């Protein structure tokens, strides 16, 4: 047998790799550069028809074999890492361009939950997954994923690219270099998805839950005169070579905020995980508080894991869920990867294992047989 | 090819997807009476090779070393293959003048033997999960 | 234009002999150690300069306007001396583009005011995308195309490159014609 | 209006117009474009130029503003100073130990310091003093960065003194 390879298609970065390694070979923007296009075209998009997906899949993936990886696609195995309710019709092409066009042996259609759970070693533990598109969590118990206590918001990357770009031209000062040593507001109508990407991991960073629960009051201005913490310096951003742009210091640690804010629904990233636990079973309620886990790119911002331990601990207290989770003693787990290649680092570990992936795993000859592949909906 | 505008006049593919590509990127298939297109066909690996130092390395070798060249470095700042400068030695770029000195690694007697990258921090931890799980799996 | 070479009038100032036309207007201080063997093509205002070279060109080679073939110095410390430079054959030079490249490869299409740097290497059948900055000491393999400020692989050629370029050189030379 | 000096090999077939200044040391390469338009092209040793290299003193061209009384503003430029190809110039002040890029746009009125290089290809219109032993890389973006010690060039500029005669 071969070593399987790991692929996880994400909607901001793609993890590849080999099975039985230490992290990724390749991580790399999830994009296409097809002629005529100025901007590439994202290769995971949900709800479009099928035969457009399929091209854009056929073209990436052909990439990653190829330009990223050097192997042969038929030879070995797929560890296909994709989130729990990963649209249907996307899962479903994914699958049917590696067993039509490239001809894999057989595919793994892992959680990224369950497979974030193996790194550390324990068999049960709570699961946080902070991505792109929605921060979803799962409360996994000695193997088994409980979908009936599921959880999701959308307050991943996307919804924090856009709370950026927002208060950016809100506060715009740039110096193109043409008399605008002066602050020039809203020169350019739009800021490119990439740039606000790379002001979001450099300059931003989350505040401590006492500043952070401040700036919350005092951008509100609710029958208050002026009581907002002291902001960091500001940071001049160069913007496609002679544009300037000063990046104000309020932007910084407000923008990060939109997570951790209440919003009256009282629906956080914090809240997520007690709203989730308070839904599972009574028995499971102590080892999975003891057990958490914090996967996802959106959790390496500077000082997210102190925020959200500090912002749960607080949200205990409140009143309603001061109830069943009062006395509970909420403990983070360090895995051995970095957040972001926690998912991969699992496909990782059960590709290693020659032995359960090739029963576990859907074979090509039952795919060209049948044509269904098996999902948590019914058969 | 891209000078003339072969990207204008485009032949047709016969089969279950058809395509409109330019000839001078479509194949003739001899065996049959056929031509068909880079989408349409099969696509294989042969052999691996460093763009900087050109030279032909087995696929067992590659396997080992992680699909990357022992000699050839390439810098971190902008991406580009890295140039060995003496003064006994220094790794520097030169688009960007990044220098090796500049992280902070010691200059080594040998040219190419002396340098390498650290050891991953959670290799041994690893190890020990895999096993773990080996022994539960079988 | 789809295929199809157009039409391109030269007027009567130009140095026509044993095939190799060189225009007028086109400076290469250092005549005597430039060579041109084939049947070459140097547009107006270019340069090739003579600044201890041995500038060998191809069998149809061509350099449009504005654009400069010039050696590069080797930093060598048992001497600094200008290295020379071997362009292939059937090489395109495009139009405003600099050269400081030390052995340029045959059937190779360098494309417009793109900078490649000092002691850069160029294998045969490959292809340099305009606006892009080739840096010192760069290597380029066989059916690759280099892009961006970087200078970095952007993808590969069409499989027939060494049969499809004979054509477009020789066909450029052939209808590039007096009026 | 030439005040040429012995030592530097300023080849006679470069183009030179207006009211020059030559310095002991310097190596213009031909087809090297110098004009003193409104001021004198003051030059330092060593400052050698390379191919294409557009060196104006026409800042009463580029604005005409007829203010600053005289406004001579004469253009100082350091020793071991590298021009490289298609590199355009225009900085009343410039200092020592400096090497633009080639086809390097430089600005109207940006001064240069030690240790420090401009991008290949990029432009910079923008006035701005360059920090001390900085280097720009990129067109799309500027992307400064701070070097380890300044790069010096004497060895290519002493051995022009043996190339130049008969060409
Ligand atoms: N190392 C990092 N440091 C800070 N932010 C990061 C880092 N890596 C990724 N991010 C941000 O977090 C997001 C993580 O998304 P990711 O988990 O890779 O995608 P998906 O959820 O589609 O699998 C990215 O879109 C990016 O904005
Ligand atoms: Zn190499
Ligand atoms: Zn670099």
């Amino acid at each position: 047998e071969k070593t399987a390879v790991v692929i996880d298609l994400g909607e901001a970065f793609t993890k590849c790799g080999f099975a039985g390694e230490t992290g990724p070979r390749c991580i790399i923007p999830s994009v296409i550069k097809k002629a005529g296009m100025p901007k590439p075209i994202k290769v995971v998009q949900y709800n479009i028809n099928t035969e457009e997906l399929y091209s854009y899949l056929k073209e990436f993936i052909h990439i990653l074999y190829f330009r990223h990886l050097l192997v042969n696609p038929r030879d070995r195995r797929v560890v296909v890492i994709e989130s729990v309710l990963c649209p249907s019709h996307f899962r479903e092409t994914l699958t049917r361009v590696l067993f039509k066009y490239f001809e894999v042996p057989s595919v793994l259609l892992a959680p990224s939950h369950l497979m974030a759970l193996l790194t550390l070693g324990i068999n049960s533990a709570m699961v946080l997954d902070c991505g792109y598109r929605e921060s979803l969590v799962l409360p996994i118990y000695e193997g088994i994923p409980v979908l009936n206590c599921w959880g999701a918001l959308p307050l991943g990357g996307k919804a924090l690219h856009k709370e950026l770009e927002t208060q950016l031209l809100e506060q715009c000062t740039v110096d193109t270099g043409a008399a605008k040593e002066q602050s020039l507001p809203s020169v350019m109508g739009s800021i490119p998805e990439g740039v606000l990407e790379d002001i979001k991991v450099r300059t931003c960073f989350v505040s401590d839950l006492t500043r952070g629960l401040k700036i919350q009051a005092a951008k509100f201005n609710i029958d208050g005169n002026t009581e907002r913490p002291s902001p960091p310096p500001n940071v001049d951003y160069p913007l496609d070579g002679e544009k300037i742009l000063h990046v104000l210091g309020s932007i910084r640690d407000s923008v990060v905020e939109i997570l951790f804010e209440q919003d009256n629904e009282e629906k956080s990233v914090a809240t997520l995980i007690l709203d989730s636990l308070m839904q599972c079973p009574i028995d499971t309620r102590k080892q999975l508080a003891e057990n958490l886990v914090i996967i996802g790119g959106t959790s390496m911002l500077p000082g997210f894991l102190h925020r959200l331990l500090a912002e749960i601990r607080y949200l205990v207290e409140k009143p309603k869920y001061k109830k069943t989770l009062g006395t509970k003693t909420f403990r983070i787990h360090t895995p051995p990867a970095k957040a972001n290649c926690v998912a991969w680092l699992g496909g990782a570990i059960f590709g290693a294992l020659q032995d359960i992936l090739g029963s576990r795993s859907v074979s090509k000859e039952y795919y060209n047989q049948t044509g269904r592949i098996p999902d948590w909906c019914s058969l | 090819a891209s000078l003339l505008q072969s990207e204008r006049v485009l032949y047709l593919v016969q089969g279950e997807k058809k395509v409109r590509a330019p000839l001078s990127q479509l194949y003739f298939c001899r065996y049959c009476s056929e031509l068909r297109s880079l989408e349409c066909v099969s696509h294989e690996v042969d052999s691996h090779y460093c763009p900087s130092c050109l030279e032909n390395m087995p696929s067992a070798e590659a396997k080992l070393k992680k699909n990357r060249c022992a000699n050839c470095f390439d810098c971190p700042g902008c991406m580009h293959t890295l140039s060995t400068r003496a003064t006994a030695y220094y790794l520097a770029c030169g688009f960007c003048r990044w220098t090796s000195r500049d992280v902070g690694m010691a200059d080594k007697s040998v040219a190419s033997g002396g340098w390498q990258e650290p050891d991953h921090p959670h290799t041994q931890r690893m190890n020990k999960l895999i096993e773990y799980y080996q022994q539960l799996a079988q | 234009m789809e295929l199809g070479e157009l039409l391109y009038n030269k007027s009567e100032y130009i140095e026509t002999a044993s095939g190799n036309k060189v225009s007028r207007q086109s400076v290469l201080c250092g005549s005597q150690n430039i060579v041109l063997n084939g049947k070459t093509i140097v547009m107006n205002d270019c340069i090739i300069r003579g600044d201890l070279a041995n500038v060998r060109v191809g069998r149809h080679c061509v350099v449009k306007s504005r654009s400069v073939i010039r050696p590069p110095f080797k930093k060598f410390s048992k001497g600094v001396a200008f290295f020379p430079l071997h362009i292939g054959d059937h090489v395109f030079i495009e139009e405003d583009c600099v050269v400081n490249a030390a052995q340029i490869g045959s059937y190779v299409h360098v494309g417009k005011n793109c900078v490649i740097g000092r002691r850069c290497v160029l294998k045969d059948c490959c292809k340099i995308l305009d606006n892009t900055v080739l840096p010192p000491e760069t290597v380029v393999p066989p059916f690759t195309v280099f892009s961006g400020c970087p200078g970095l692989f952007s993808g590969e050629l069409p499989e027939c490159t060494q049969e499809l370029m004979i054509d477009v050189t020789k066909s450029y030379y052939q209808k590039f014609l007096p009026l | 209006s030439v005040k040429i000096a012995p030592g530097a090999v300023v080849c006679v077939e470069s183009e030179i117009r207006g009211d020059v200044t030559i310095g002991p040391r310097t190596v213009i390469h031909p087809k090297a474009r110098i004009i003193a338009e409104a001021g004198p092209i003051v030059i330092g040793e060593g400052n050698l130029i390379e191919e294409q290299a557009l060196i104006i003193n026409a800042h009463p061209d580029n604005i005409t503003p007829d203010a600053e009384d005289s406004e001579p503003k004469p253009m100082i430029i350091g020793t071991n100073n590298v021009f490289e190809v298609g590199c355009y110039s225009q900085a009343m002040k410039m200092g020592d130990n400096n090497v633009i890029e080639s086809k390097a746009y430089v600005g109207r009125n940006v001064i240069l310091t030690s240790g420090c290089i401009i991008g290949a290809c990029c432009n910079l219109n923008t006035f701005e003093v360059i920090p001390e032993n900085t280097v720009i890389y990129g067109a799309d973006c500027l992307r400064r960065v701070q070097t380890e010690r300044p790069q010096p060039q004497t060895l290519q500029l002493d051995f022009l003194m043996k190339i130049l005669p008969n060409y």
